[PDB]
């Protein structure tokens, strides 16, 4: 009883929370331009500085 | 000599004026270069117009 009682407590929960993958797909691609724009202009300006 | 020095004061003040525009164009390319330093580097790219 308890068990179950837990699992569709959840379940709401997880469709409600699954629903959101794909926002997450495209916020961490956008992102990974952050950090890959970090890492250049590091580049850039450790190479100004040597 | 003053007739040299009409002269030479028409191909300065040629001089003069080929500066004073000349000065504004290139004073102009650097500016909008400047505004293109403003914003490729990133802005460009996050204001990639989503």
């Amino acid at each position: 009883w308890q068990s179950a009682r837990e699992l569709l407590r959840d379940w709401p929960s997880q469709r409600h929370l699954a629903d959101r993958v794909q926002p997450l797909r495209m916020r961490l691609s956008e992102l990974e331009q952050r950090l890959n724009n970090q890492q250049n202009a590091e580049r850039l300006l450790s190479e100004f500085c040597k | 000599l003053r007739q040299r020095h009409t002269e030479l004061e028409r191909e300065v003040s040629r001089f003069e004026d080929q500066t004073q525009q000349q000065r504004q164009q290139y004073a102009q390319a650097k500016e909008s270069l400047t505004t293109l330093n403003r914003l490729i580097p990133q802005v460009t790219l996050l204001l990639d117009e989503t």
